[PDB]
Parts: structure tokens; C-alpha cells; sequence
RNA sequence: GGUGGGGUUCCCGAGCGGCCAAAGGGAGCAGACUCUAAAUCUGCCGUCAUCGACUUCGAAGGUUCGAAUCCUUCCCCCACCAC
């Protein structure tokens, strides 16, 4: 069970560990990332009992110059997220086949979440869709209606094409975070409970795959062990 | 020299190999050299003396290099070695 | 350009079109109709049912009106139409005439006589 | 006297008891909790779901709380608990601990340690 | 439902089956130049970043001594049609 949120204080994360949570993701939505924040993430993760995987995020830049610079800044960190309602950057983001999870098709667009050609290209390039929840807690009633209509449309377009889905709260403060049983009961309320469990299983397996990829000398899934001829 | 990075394009014939995981239960536990190689198939001669026909895409291989032991899927080894050294790019996602 | 392809009809949302009337001697703006039907569709469905049955008004010129629905849940939309009681000084009356799959057929069954096509001409002329 | 017999347990409503907490450093009255949970249970259920899942708060002394539910729809009540966003100057936080069939068991699993019985003594002494 | 077509470098665009042959232009970096800057010119031009060499011509399979090119399949992108 893996959450995606930002780190502010230690008591909040100590409350997170005491409930159910085994690990989470530190969320860098900025262009200024250094090793000091990641060392503070190490300190708060070793504070009580946890492991945290850090990522980086970009919003509203060019088409594929952004793709090259995003690869160059991605070569330092573990995982990544690209958010944006623009379809033009979304096509390149699902085309570059190296982004793990994808967010924001509903609030920058306000028309429809995922296109059919977009969902078929995501099936060929294996990019996952991340569903946020802070968008549900900063809107009005009919806005909640249109947003959950978009999520149910994207849920069908991910179910029929077997597109991987990761749920998160996309939190910002101490109290924006919610329970994992709550998110499981909500995704049970929407369509199905087995797919709700599959979302959490995929959320664990994608971080497991990124950790197993960047852990050792693994290139295109090739494991190399004792007595290497490494230059 | 044979490198663990270019083992996706190095020749497999003439290298000792054992497999560690496969869907076939009796396939697990073999040790031998590579003699013949087709598009998704190795012909492996055991030390005991039995020739076995091993499909690549169902198992993972551990090739024994000069000191090294490298674990590569046969899904990465898809294609004839002629076309594999031509150029084959395989990207695998075990989700 | 910002364009989204229509989903194939095996995958798109199966829809119905409810034709109804808002009976009163009083008058309404179509935005007031959209506001009252959003308040009522919340008050009968919550977030879950409003994600379920997909409410959107498509036409209101006269006190008659046409609204779009999901196919499996037209009875839920009708029950949402019943529980109108009051709008700020007065009620409005919502009375359903029927339900069909298109505008040309629901327009002639209860609403009118002829079959108009206006979307094509406002797309090709403008 | 005005008395109503309890329905037999084959015919009565199958119920569950959700234990939760309203996390904030701020304070609340139990009537404010009942008002906010009624507004939220309307905002997620409508008349149909509130007839469906039977919401009623039974206990609130601390920021912990106990509320009663139908048996088949505890996930709906939890999803009703998630969508709290704001109460007039501020949010409140609702965080579920668990769900059980009674007070003596849900009181010891997450809430406390001992098993109190107060209804019997306030019925027999008063 | 229908016809005539296109997909090549960050963006607009050429290219005989053959030596990064990959015309290129704009862009980035560096040099040169200038008091500074614009314009012009030079090299890297995706990488090593001096010559030079390797990769990408939407994707896969196949033909061939050898594929951007020739064949098949899977796709997408254009243009215009209700009268």
C-alpha cells in the first residue's frame, strides 16, 4: 500500500505508519530538487520505521525538448509524473514509454479524460494512469459529478484495454491524506472490488519494478551477480 | 570479450548455461552447453549426455561467462541470432 | 487544436433521451432549469448516482425540455424528477412525456410533428 | 403508553457499527457531528441511498465516534465519510478505525480496553 | 459509408536499394566578430562532443549481398462530403 504525497512534518508520517501504511512516495512538483530534501526524506523514513521512494514532476512546458530534459532529470531520481490537461503533451508523454504513472486528464481539460487512440497507444507503450483525489476535495457538487463521470469513463477505458491504474490522494498537508481501506471501499463503490485490489497490487508492483531496476546492474531486465567483468 | 550488457547480442553457442525458473517443472535443474540456436529455442547438451530442446520465452536463463553468471529472460532473446545481431530491441514489463 | 475522438459504440455510454415538461404558468430561464436539475440530481443521487446515470440537459426553449440519461437508469432519472418540491419562492412542475434514443423520434411522439436538423447546418454554415 | 415491538432478527435490519475518529485539534459538539454527517450523507446518497444504508450516529464523546449502518453497505458509508471537505470555516477529518457488529467488541479493538454496559443500568436505575 | 494521399533530428521539410549518402532551414551550445548586442560565417549538430565512427527514418514480419526505399500486416495523421 503506497501513497503519493509531500512531506511537511514528522508527526503526520508517524500517524501514517501507525494506521496501515507500509510505505509511500515523496512528491516533488518543482524544478529545484537537490540531495538535502532526499536526505531529510531518509531521516524521516528512518525516524520511526519506513521506506520512502522519491520522484519528480513537471507541468506546462514544450513538446519534446521537455521530453529530453525530463529524461535527463529522470536519470537521477526513481519515478516520475507528468501532469497536464493538454492533449498534445499527453500524446508525447504516453509515446515516450518511460514515464511510470500519469495524472491530470480531468481538471485542465474538463471535456473528457482519455481518448481511444490515447488508450491504445498507452497499451502499446505500457504507461499507467494515476487517479488523484485532492481534486475531489477542492470542488463543488456538479464539479464532483463531472469529475467522477470522467473517472468512470477512464475506469472503463482502462478496464477494457487492461491499462494499469494507481490510486492516490495527491495530498498537500497533514490532513489531506486518507485511509487505504477508504480508497478501496470507494473503488469498490464505483465498479468492482477485484479491480480495486488490482489497483493497489499494481501500485506496489510498479515501485517494486522500479526499485529492482535501479537497485543493481539491471539493463532491460538482465541480472548480473558475483564476479563481474564491469568496467 | 563477452559482456553482460551485450549478452542481448552476443552469440550464445559455446557457453555453459543453467536455467533457474520456468513454467515447466522438469525443465528446472538442467546444466549444459549451447549447441544449436533457433528463433526461440536452444538445443542444450547435458553433462549427463541428454539433448534437450528448451524454448526461450517460457524460461529465464543463467549464462556462465568467463567467471560471470548473468540472468537474462529468453523473452529478451526472441528472434534468430542472425536477426538478433542485425538489431533487436525488446522491452519487457512484468506487471 | 483540441480534439477528442468519439468512443466506438461498443465502448461509449449507452444513452437515452427523456422528453419532459416543466409545467407552471410561471416562466424559467434554461440556466435556472440546469441549476434546479443539478440540485435535484445531487439531492437524489449523490456523487455516486450522478456518476452513474450521467445527467445533462440538452434542450429547453418552451416549458418542454429534453435531457440525456444513461440507458440502464432512466427510472432513477424519473424518480429524480419527481422529488422537485420548491425553488426559492415556488415549486416548478416536472412531468415526463416519454423517453427515446434520439431527438427526431422523441420530438414527434409527444413534443411536435416535424423532424428538424439544426446541428448539421450550424456546424456547416458557421 | 406508546410501545413498538422489536422486529424478529430474520426480519429486522441487518446492522453494522462503524467506529471512527474525527481528527482535528479543534473541538466539536455531537449535534454538529450529526448535522455534518446528515449533510454529507445527503450529499453522497440522496433520498434513495439514505433510505438504503440507514445512517445514525450513536456515540460521540471524544473525537472518536460510533455510527450505525446497514450490513450490505458499509463501503458506501465509508465513501460517504471520505467526501467531507469543509464545515463553514474549516474541514473536519473523518478517519475510520474499523467496523463490528456491537459496541463491546468495537470498543476494545481500536477504541479502548474494557467492556462497559451503561444502557442496562440507566434503564433499570432511572 | 466514400476517394486522393502523408508519417524522416526539438519544430517546419527533401531524399536514386548502398560509404551517419541521410538536402536542409529554424533552434541549442561553442568559436569568430563587436565596447555590448543584433545580422553574417564556422564546427558540434543524438551520443563520444578535435578528425572520424555508431543510432533513429510510425511498428512488426518477410525478400535481398545489404532496407527510409520493395512486398504483406497492424496503426495513426490530413483534406472534403447530410442539402
Amino acid at each position: 500500500r503506497i501513497d503519493i504525497n509531500r512531506i511537511e512534518k514528522e508527526e503526520d508520517i508517524k500517524l501514517l505508519k501507525e494506521l496501515k501504511w507500509n510505505g509511500f512516495v515523496f512528491y516533488q512538483y518543482d524544478d529545484e530538487f537537490s540531495k538535502d530534501r532526499y536526505e531529510e526524506v531518509k531521516a524521516i523514513a528512518e525516524s520511526y520505521k519506513l521506506k520512502v521512494y522519491s520522484g519528480v514532476k513537471i507541468k506546462t512546458e514544450s513538446s519534446k525538448q521537455l521530453r529530453d530534459k525530463v529524461k535527463k532529470f529522470r536519470n537521477k531520481c526513481h519515478i516520475i509524473l507528468i501532469e497536464g490537461g493538454v492533449l498534445k503533451i499527453n500524446r508525447a508523454a504516453v509515446e515516450l514509454h518511460d514515464v511510470d504513472i500519469l495524472s491530470t486528464p480531468e481538471l485542465g481539460r474538463k471535456d473528457s479524460g482519455i481518448d481511444h487512440v490515447l488508450a491504445r497507444l498507452a497499451s502499446n507503450h505500457r504507461v499507467a494512469i494515476e487517479l488523484n483525489f485532492k481534486t475531489l476535495l477542492n470542488k463543488d457538487g456538479y464539479e464532483r459529478a463531472r469529475t467522477l463521470l470522467f473517472f468512470r469513463n477512464n475506469l472503463k477505458l482502462a478496464k477494457k484495454f487492461d491499462v494499469p491504474v494507481v490510486i492516490s490522494t495527491d495530498a498537500e498537508n497533514k490532513y489531506q491524506i486518507k485511509n487505504p481501506y477508504d480508497l478501496r471501499a470507494f473503488l469498490n463503490t464505483l465498479v468492482e472490488p477485484l479491480y480495486a485490489k488490482k489497483i493497489m497490487e499494481t501500485a506496489y508492483k510498479i515501485c517494486d519494478f522500479r526499485d529492482y531496476l535501479m537497485r543493481d546492474n539491471v539493463v532491460r531486465y538482465g541480472v548480473e551477480i558475483i564476479k563481474e567483468e564491469k568496467e | 570479450m563477452i559482456t553482460p550488457h551485450n549478452i542481448l547480442r552476443h552469440e550464445l553457442i559455446g557457453l555453459k548455461v543453467e536455467i533457474v525458473e520456468a513454467k515447466n517443472k522438469a525443465m528446472i535443474g538442467i546444466k549444459g552447453k549451447v549447441v544449436d540456436e533457433t528463433r526461440n529455442t536452444l538445443v542444450i547438451e547435458k553433462e549427463d549426455g541428454r539433448e534437450v530442446v528448451i524454448p526461450k520465452d517460457i524460461a529465464v536463463f543463467l549464462f556462465q561467462l568467463k567467471g560471470c553468471k548473468v540472468k537474462v529472460d529468453g523473452r529478451l532473446l526472441i528472434g534468430r541470432p542472425e536477426e538478433r545481431l542485425k538489431k533487436k530491441i525488446k522491452i519487457l514489463y512484468p506487471y | 487544436i483540441e480534439m477528442l475522438k468519439t468512443l466506438p459504440p461498443t465502448l461509449r455510454e449507452k444513452k437515452r433521451y427523456i422528453a419532459f415538461k416543466i409545467l407552471y404558468d410561471e416562466e424559467l430561464k434554461e440556466g435556472e432549469v440546469v441549476n434546479l436539475i443539478r440540485k435535484a440530481v445531487l439531492e437524489y443521487y449523490g456523487s455516486w448516482g450522478t456518476s452513474k446515470a450521467n445527467p445533462w440537459l440538452v434542450y429547453y426553449d418552451f416549458p418542454y425540455g429534453i435531457l440525456r440519461c444513461q440507458r440502464d437508469n432512466v427510472d432513477y432519472v424519473k424518480a429524480s424528477l419527481i422529488l422537485i418540491r420548491e425553488f426559492k419562492e415556488k415549486p416548478v412542475n416536472i412531468i415526463c412525456l416519454g423517453v427515446s434514443g434520439t431527438i427526431r423520434k422523441a420530438k414527434i411522439k409527444f413534443l411536435g410533428i416535424k423532424k428538424p436538423k439544426r446541428w448539421f447546418v450550424i456546424r456547416r454554415e458557421r
